[PDB]
This record gives C-alpha cells, structure tokens and sequence, in this order.
C-alpha cells in the first residue's frame, strides 16, 4: 500500500540507472477505478537529476491510463557530450498466450540542450550540427506502439516471434516510424541450439513546410553499441559532421545469433550459453522525396560484424562477454574490436 | 590483428538538408580563405541596423567582438566560399553558457569562450593604463545598468528578442505560434539567470540575482531592487554624459570606441521605453551620432 | 544632504574587514572645504553593524530619510558629488573635465584592488585566524557571530577564483605559488592605477585616493602585511611606499570633530528581535 | 545453495551501490565446518568497479572466519574528488537478548589514489595536502571491533543502548581508536515520544618515529553530512588546506533526536515520525604529545545545528526529509541549510 522500493532499470550503453520509487494504492473514495500513483527518483552516471511522477489507473479490465509527469536531467552521447534538460507530461492509454497491446500516448515536453563538452577537448560536440542543436524547444508528440510478442519467454526465449511497431507524430514537425521484428527457433530436445534473428528498421520524415524546422539530434536514429550492432561504440555508426554522430533519418539493423548451452556435464542446467553472433546495419540521412531512394541507399554500404562470446541470462539482465571483430565497416565509424562487456535488456 | 576490417568504406557523406538550412539562416557571412583558417563568431541574436542595413548582434558584448573582428582582419559587416561568418547560437552551446565565443577552424577546431575572448580583448589595451580605466568602467557600471534594464525593466518579449535564438512571427495565428509563445514564457527566466553569470554580474549584484532564483517575488526584495537599479542608472548617466567629451579618433577606432558604439547601438535597438533608451536618444544625441560614424568604417 | 550613513566599525573606529568603511570615515574627515562640507553636512554616521539596512547586503550604506539607500563607497561618493549645490589642503572636488577619470579610478579600485584585499582578510589562512575571525565576535550580536563571515569567504573565494584560485614540503610549494599569483596580480593592478592617477594631478588627494589608501592600510596592516610591503618596495621603491603610508598615518591620526555620530536605534543594530523581524518582512 | 541475489542500496549524496552477489553453500567433503563463499559485483555512481570475494566459515557455535578478498575502485570526497584503487585481502574472526560480538581482523591492502579532479576546476583537490596523498601504498592493519547493542530493534528502536568500540592498528604507522554510543528512551504508552541520543568520539595517534609517515586522507576522521552532523555537506567540517577537508586526527560528534509519531488518527500505525534533532561536533588536528591538549581543543569551538523534519523508517533504509538551520558553525565549513534529503542506515 506504500511499498518504497529500489532496483536498477539497466540503461542504454552497458549503463545503469539506480532508482528509488514510492507508491500509494489509493482507496475508492477519491476515485472509483484502481489508481496507483508513483514517484521515482533516479540516480546514475549519466543522470544529473530525475524526478518521475506516475499515475496508473485501470479504466477497464483491459485499459490503463498513465499520466506521467517527469523532470529529468541526463547526459548524452558519451565522450563528454550533451546534458539534456527534459520536463513535461505524458498521458498514455494502454489497451490490453500471445502478448498483445496497443499503447497511444500524448506527450508535451520542454527540452533543453547544453553542450557540456568543455572545449579544451577541441573538435568534439563542436561541429556545425551540434552547435545548432543547443537551445530550448517545446514539443507535443502523438504516439502509438503495437507489440505482438508471441514468444514463450521475454527472459530466456526458445520459441515464438515478436513484432514491435511504434509510430510517433509531432504534428507539423516530423513523423517517426520504427519497426522491430524478432524470431527465435530451437533445434534439439534440450532446447540446445537456439537460433535467434532480429531485424529493426525505421523511417523519419520531416513534415515541416519546405524543409524548415530540423529534427532534433535526440529524436534522430542512432546505431552501434553493445545493445545494438556489436563491434562498434555507442553512437558509432552513421553519418558525421566532424566526429559527431549526427544521426540518421532512416535505418535498418539486422542481427543473427546462436546459443549453444555450454556443453559441460555439470553446468548444463544454467543460463550460460555460447554466443556466436552476426550483426550489421546502415544509417542514412535520406532526402524526403522518395521511399525508393530511401531504400536504395539503405542496402548498398553496410557496416557488419560477427564475433564469438559467452552470454549469461539473468532475470533483470543479460550479461554478454563478446570477442568481436568488424568484418565490414564504414570509414568514419567508431570501431570497438576485441573484448566487449554487454549488459542490459534489449540486444539486436 | 589490425587487418580484420576487410572492407573499409568511404565516409558516408550524406548530410541532413534541413539542419544545414538552419545553419544557413543563422549564419551571417563576413564580407572581405581556407576551411581550417576561418572562424565562426557565436552571438545571441541579430538585428537589422535601420540606418545602414547591416546584421549587428543584439548584445553589446557580441557586437563589440563583431566590430573588433572586422577591424583586426579588414572585414565588412554582414548584410541582414569559406569566409568568417557570424552565427546565431544559443547560450547552451557552451559549458560557460555565455555566447560571445569563437569557433575557430574545422578539423583542429578551437573554441574560445567569452572569458577567453575577454582576456584577448582586454590585453590589447593594457599598454595604456588610462584606456583600461574607461574600458573597465563600461564593463562594470554601464554593463550592469544594461543588464538590469533588460532583465527587470524590459518585458519578456524584449529580452527574448535580443537574447534568444528562438523564432518570432509577431502574430498568434498558427498552432506553431502558440507553442513558440509558450517557449518565451517558460524559458524566459532561465535565459535571464544564465546572462547574470557572464561578467561576474552574479558576484557584484548577489542579492538581486538571488531574488531571480526565487518564486513569488518576495515583496521586501522588490523595494530594495528598485534602489540598486536607480543607483545603477544614475551612475550610468554620469558615465554617458562623461563619454561625450572624448569621442575624437585620430585614426582607426580604438577598442574603447568600438566599446562605446556597441552599447549605443544595442540600447537604441530596444523598442521598449527603458530609461537608457530614453536617456541616450534625448540627452546623448552626440553619442548616437558617434555610434553611426564608427559603424560606417565596417560597411560598404 | 540629510541622511544617516551606516558602517562596519565600533566606537568611532571603522572596521578593517571593510576598506570602504575606512575610506568613508576618511572621506567625511577630509571634507573641510566649503564646497566639500556642504555635500556632507547632514550625515550622521552610524556604526550599526547589520547588513539588513542595506539594499545590496553590503554596509557602507547611505540612507537618506526618504527611502533612498545608496550602498558601497563608490556609489555613495558619486551620489555626494552629484548633490553639491555648486553655489588645496584636503579632499578636493574633481572638476567636470575630469569627472570620468575619477569615476574610472574609483571603479578600478572597487573591482580590481578591493578584490585583492578580500583575498587577504579572508582567503589568507594566516591573516584570517590570527586577526579576522576575532573581529566578528565584537561587531555583531551574540547568536549571529558565525553565519555572517561564513558568506564573506564564499563571496571572497568566488571573487578571486580566476587569479589566485612530507606534506609540509608540498604545502610550501603551493603557498609560494599563490604568493606569486598574488604578487603578480597586485603588481599589475597597482601599476595600472598609478599610471592613470598621474593624469589627474600629482598634488591633490581625491576620492579614488582614499579607497586605494584604505586598501593599502588593510593589506599592510594585517599579520601577513610585512612581505607584501617587502614586495611592493621591490617594484615601486621605498619612497612611494613611505609616502603612501605617511598619508595613511595622517588619516587615522585625524580628529573626529567633523564626524557627528549617533547610536543605532532599535530599528538598527541587528538584534535577535531586529533580525527575526527583518527575516519576517523579507518573506511575508 | 546457489542463490544469486542483487540490490542497489540507495545512500547519501545520490549514489547507487548496485550489488549482485553469488553464493555456494559447500558440501562436507572439501571441508567439515559450514563454509559459505560469495562473489559480489557492485556498481554505483561512486564505484567504478568492485569485486568482492567472501568466504564465511563457522568454526564453532560462536565463531565465524571471513576471508574477504576484494578489489574495488570507487570515487571519494565529492566535488570531483579522488578515485581510490583498493585491492587486498582481509581475514576476520568474529566471536558470538543483548547483541554482543567481538571481531578481530587483519587486512593487507595495496591502495592507489588518483586526483581525478580535472584541473579546469581550479582550486579543488589541488592543495598541498591532497597533492601529497596521491600515489600507491601498501598497508597491513590489525583491528578489533566490539559491539554491545542492547536495543530491542536496530530497525525502529524504542528502548536500550548501544556501544560500538573499534580499534585499528597499522603497526608502526598509526593507531585509530573510535567510540560510538547510543541511548534510546521512550515516554508514552504507545511508544509515542522517542528520545534518542548518539555520541561518537575518536582518536588517531601517529606511531611513526618522529612524526614521519603521515596518515592517509582516507584513514583520517571526517565530519558532516546527512548520515553525520546534519546541516553541513559531506566532508564539510574540520580543518582545511585550501578548500579541501583534510580530515582530523581526533573528533567528537554528539546528537539528540525526538520522534513524535505524526499525531493523525488514520496514520498512527506507520513508520512516519516527526523529527526534531540537534547535532554538532568538532574535528581537530591535534598534536601527538598529550591527551589533555587533545580534549582541550575538542570542546572549545563547535559547529552545531538543529532542525525540524519528517522521518520514515523502512526495513533497509531510514528516509529523512529535514529542514535544517546551522546554529553555530566554523568559518570554513560547508553549510547546507534549507531542505535536505537523508537516506541510509547510520545516522548520528
């Protein structure tokens, strides 16, 4: 009924947010629907401060409103990078064994953008693109997210597929579309050899009146990292201005992985698997005229990598210790070959 | 084994065309070589000089460095091939959060901040001790009046016209303009707070900067705030009435003559009747004429 | 002009934590000419010792019996030179042809040289504990003995952060470094002020003289004042440092007959009652 | 028998202390005494990396050996501060309703000390004291810790006292002695008004041959913070070199607290108490000649504070939301007046 709790949500680049959450299950004489407020204080190496009020409220047997009022400061694009002020509200309606849910939201957000790169480090975050991303902006964004997770485990999958289709419309500014598929197959009687494909594609159209009002660097697509195409640093792929990953307006990022259960007699009941993968993808700044020239550059010049490793699959995390070599790369990519620790929840 | 990237590609030279359209509508190129030898002066905003027709920066420090860059290199001011352009930036393009910066070079790119530029500008007049006295007086007394007249006495629309890189249309007609006019209400105070940390304004005027941080504007502070602003203004008139007796250049304009001219050109750009604008237009007509005679050294 | 001037000292002697209040006792002391007395006749000086009577929170304040508070030494003096009705042996009034260089020299000491004295009274550890923390027990009231200098070294470390920022052998390596960052800063600020002071007149004391001399009176009069006097003699000679200390010795050995003072009443003094009330009006 | 567990343990100054621990209760055909190994991986905002092997082994009905092999990197003295490399071993023997235990240990530790303060921030961590603390050192330390916790709760105390007496001897280098008392009294029939006194004193003698071999900054006593004398920042009291708390060789830190059960009719069964406190203490760099001049400066010039607040007492944490004003302070202290969030387990 109060339940002050703790934990870690395990962030984008091997990173981790330590959080502290309060809660109150509310009686039925302010409301009549089951309401569940929250208050999250988050802590991390990237986060400066993060307050996150929540208000979940079951409208139906299959309906959950979620008024999320947030005010978060966090750092971004790690060499020294940018720290993002981000405050606003978000009213999300989520609608409903294959897991199936739609989730429409609506989010107002005043967003600040410091370049905290401390210019003694000379050419980093001081390109012409990043110098124009600095400043304040206010943005309403409409959204939709459909998930058709048919897998039998979102922890240690063995069968099933997945389909994550998330559209985001900032009216008059941009329209972000993103697709994500997954497919897990197994071939032996112990679920021994686990084949796993992941393909993620996305498109970002500028709906802004003769190509004014550019899309912010935090909304563009980024590629590379351990929770992405392994073998490169985070924000390591795509086009650059000077040395800064300025993101792309369209991308594809495929993946293949085999898990082989660590064939020793004592330890073959555990979550340790032998991991060979093959990742790769492309991140382009398209011209907004044709979907045919968007696909045309999205299949010509890819940055791929394979690599052998070991993977542990815990409840809240998937620990990956890969040795990775990039087969094919672009020129201006940020290579991370050799050993690489992977940690998080979303790998592709 | 350092041979393992088997195919090493080209550099993926496709760029976002909408981003380079705002690096073009914020750049004001200085008319008279390479790409590693040209710098980009960062400014808060820009205004069209009504008499001459030149893009001048809206801040007396951003305009003074702009005129000092024209004199040092023999440039012409931009009208409102790898030249020395100006650049309307945000304060948040810095950890220092103070915009008169210098983005020198392309590949080996040096950033000289406002504290770093102020040391360069002050060191060019350290030979004459008397000119350093006046230069410190405009940087302290005349500066602190201008900052208080524009943060407290001018409205939110007049501060954000001069000190914000946000856009303006004038008329609320579209739903984009409602949202753009809620940025000027939400983010007005944070740009005011950031401006008070530029010339150690936060250290000379610690108690009126402290009242800016607070909500609901405690009533005893506002009576004491009018006392410091009136003392700063009556000091500023004695500066401005004393400047008129030495505006005689026997050659190129000195770094003090560009310093005086950058204050008169930005005070007379204020559309609202702040007391500095009412003073320099009615009682200091010899200063307004001087601030156009020195501007005509850097135009065509 | 009719009003009451509030200062930092106690019992007719201005406190050495303020180079401005020492200069303002010396200002009214040397206002003996007919034009110089008319701007100061009517000023009952108060050693009130509370900054809640200020507009800046800074206590050389001139309150003017109509709600007009002018705070600081440079703001008060330029306010007093302005309210002359205008109908050499002492402080002389600067003429109109030189009113800008006198305000520029007054402003230079207040932002460049008085910054360095707040380094010496507060950020010098020898000079602080041996002299300066022994002062606020006598000036202020009993519970508020400690919070008031607590901000005054925060305010002194922010103001001087850009210039001067086996364990015992490294602590001397840092203090010799910081005695060179100061003595290259004080060598330049005194040379810049003295090369510009020669333009006005090398015969007549002025208002910017009394702020530079009150900065030399505190810096040479602290426990670490004997090596600063040794380093100023290394570059400026011995004739100028004795000539600028004979003028200092004149202004402290000066009779206070022109100085008409008063006790601070019970809206002043910063009591327990008269600072809990100024805390309530500041919020309500 | 394996029991992989994890945590986060929120602290004070906004960290994380994220830990993840493995375990193995060992059968009786490697040993004969009940042995219980561990392996702790910790991450936090302060911790860079932290591996901590443990080996508990019950020798008797009242005896526990504990071979603790550690290798930890963590940051210290937060403005930017120092990051401490710290690796070694620790063999602790712990000997045995009033809680009573002695605990003698013996710890070898090679300790590194970077000044990571990144000198653009000009005068911080670059005093003459901190510049000489940088470097490597190896140190054996013998220890002893006696606890006589007579309280009925170490979670929500109402009666009883406590006595924590911990000596540490680095032979030929220093001798650290530390005392800690507690006393909880209650006056009403609902355990309503909970009086609570805490006094902590300590002494650090330099046993090192005509005052050579100075005591490291990580072994000296520190004072101030929310888990200490409230109303000041952490490492906010004591003597300074430039602006760096260089610690003290002797200290006293008293405390008083009242808890008043939040007198509302519905909520008077909870852990929310109304907290008025009074903290204060002194931190000196004594001369090692006399214990009389050590006490003489330890009672003359104190930095005290009181303050009203609200306190929640969870199982693993005590959440404190205080409004604090410092009554008496030193000059060079780091004041934190106004609101202050308190979080942790050890308050005084």
């Amino acid at each position: 009924t109060f339940t002050a709790k703790t934990g870690t949500n395990f962030g984008n680049d091997n990173d981790a947010e330590a959080y502290l959450q309060f809660e109150k299950l509310i009686d039925k004489k302010y409301l009549k629907l089951p309401t569940r407020v929250n208050l999250e204080i988050l802590r991390g190496t990237k986060i400066h401060s993060s307050f996150l009020f929540n208000s979940y409220s079951s409208l139906s047997p299959q309906s959950i409103l979620n008024l999320k009022v947030f005010s978060q400061f966090y750092n971004w694009n790690t060499n020294k990078g940018l720290d993002i002020g981000q405050r606003g509200a978000r009213l999300s309606l989520r609608y409903e064994s294959p897991t199936l849910f739609h989730e429409w939201f609506l989010e107002t957000c005043w967003r600040s953008t410091k370049i905290c790169s401390q210019g003694t480090s000379a050419p980093y975050m001081y390109s012409g693109t990043m110098l124009s991303q600095a400043g304040d902006q206010l943005r309403t964004i409409l959204g939709h997210t459909f998930v058709l997770d048919k897998r039998d485990h979102i922890m240690c999958p063995t069968k099933g597929s997945m389909l994550k289709w998330s559209n985001e419309l900032s009216p008059g500014k941009h329209l972000k579309t993103q697709l994500e598929l997954n497919s897990v197959k197994s071939w032996m009687n112990d679920d021994f050899i686990t084949f796993s494909t992941t393909i993620k594609t996305g498109y970002l159209k500028n709906l802004s009146s003769q190509q004014s009002l550019p899309v912010h660097i935090c909304d563009k697509f980024q590629s590379g990292g351990p929770s992405d195409i392994r073998g490169f640093q985070t924000f390591g792929l795509g086009p650059r201005d000077l040395y800064d990953a300025v993101g792309g307006d369209a991308f594809v990022s495929y993946g293949l992985s085999v898990f082989s259960r660590l064939p020793w007699k004592k330890v073959e009941k555990s979550n340790f698997r032998l991991h060979w993968f093959f990742n790769g993808g492309k991140l382009v700044n398209h011209d907004n005229t044709s979907l045919g020239n968007c696909i045309g550059q999205l299949s010509k010049e890819h940055s791929t990598s394979t690599g052998i490793g070991l993977v542990l699959r815990h409840p809240m995390a998937r620990f990956e210790l890969n040795f990775t070599l990039p087969i094919t790369a672009h020129e201006n990519d940020l290579i991370r070959k050799g050993f690489q620790f992977g940690l998080g929840l979303a790998f592709l | 084994f350092d041979t393992f990237p088997l195919q090493t590609y080209a550099a993926q030279t496709d760029k976002d065309e909408a981003v380079a359209l705002e690096i073009q509508r914020r750049s004001y190129t200085f008319t008279e070589l390479t790409v590693e030898g040209t710098y980009k002066l960062g400014v808060y905003n820009v205004f069209l000089e009504a008499n001459t027709g030149a893009a001048l920066a809206t801040d007396p420090w951003c305009l003074f460095v702009q005129l000092a860059l024209c004199q040092k290199n023999g440039l012409v001011l931009p009208t409102h091939t790898c030249n020395h352009e100006m650049l309307v930036l945000s304060r948040l393009s810095n950890p220092d959060e103070a915009l008169p910066i210098l983005v020198e070079g392309y590949k080996k790119r040096i950033i000289r901040s406002t504290v770093a530029i102020s040391e360069i500008m002050r060191s060019r007049i350290l030979d004459d001790a008397e000119q350093l006295m006046y230069y410190t007086l405009l940087d302290t007394v005349l500066y602190d009046c201008w900052i208080t007249q524009i943060i407290f006495c001018a409205s939110d629309a007049q501060f954000m016209e001069l000190y914000s890189c946000q856009k303006l249309s004038g008329s609320i007609v579209t739903p984009l303009d409602v949202e753009n006019s809620l940025l000027q209400k939400l983010s007005a105070k944070s740009l005011k707070i950031s401006l008070t940390k530029r010339n150690k304004f936060q250290f000379r005027h610690r108690e009126i900067v402290k009242s800016m941080q607070g909500v609901y504007h405690n009533h005893h502070n506002s009576v004491n705030q009018e006392q410091v602003l009136n003392v700063l203004f009556e000091n500023s008139k004695q500066v401005l009435l004393g400047l008129k007796d030495m505006l005689k250049s026997d050659g190129q304009p000195t770094y003090l003559h560009l310093k005086i001219a950058s204050y008169i050109l930005c005070i007379t750009n204020v559309k609202e009747p702040i007391k500095l604008k009412t003073f320099v237009e009615n009682e200091c007509k010899e200063l307004v004429q001087f601030a156009q005679d020195t501007l005509k050294n850097f135009v065509q | 002009v009719k009003g009451s001037v509030h200062l930092w000292g106690k019992d007719g002697e201005a406190s050495l934590i303020s180079v401005d209040s020492i200069a303002l006792v010396w200002f009214i002391k040397l206002c003996t000419s007919e034009e110089a007395k008319s701007m100061v006749a009517g000023l009952q000086i108060v050693f009130s010792n509370n900054t809640d009577l200020s507009s800046d929170g800074k206590l050389p304040v001139l309150i003017l019996d109509n709600g007009t508070k002018v705070s600081g030494y440079v703001n008060i003096v330029q306010f007093l030179h302005k309210n002359i009705c205008t109908s050499e042996e002492d402080l002389a009034i600067v003429g109109k042809k030189d009113r800008l260089l006198e305000y520029s020299l007054l402003n230079y000491v207040d932002v460049e040289i008085s910054r360095l004295t707040d380094y010496q009274l507060f950020l010098n550890t020898k000079n602080y504990n041996e002299y300066t923390k022994k002062l606020f027990s006598k000036l202020l009231y009993f519970p508020m003995w400690y919070n008031t200098p607590l901000q005054l070294r925060s305010q002194a470390r922010e103001n001087c952060e850009e210039i001067i920022g086996k364990i015992k052998g490294k602590q001397e390596l840092q203090q010799v470094k910081y005695n060179l960052q100061f003595d290259n800063r004080l060598q330049s600020c005194v040379s810049n002020w003295l090369a510009a002071r020669k333009k006005l007149d090398d015969s007549v004391i002025l208002s910017s003289d009394l702020l530079f001399l009150a900065n030399l009176y505190v810096q040479l009069g602290l426990p670490d004042g004997n090596r600063i006097r040794s380093k100023l003699e290394q570059t400026f000679g011995s004739e100028l440092l004795n000539s600028m200390s004979n003028k200092i010795d004149d202004f402290v050995h000066r009779p206070s007959n022109n100085l008409e003072q008063r006790d601070p009443q019970f809206r002043e003094q910063g009591n327990v009652v008269m600072s809990l009330y100024n805390l309530a009006c500041k919020y309500i």
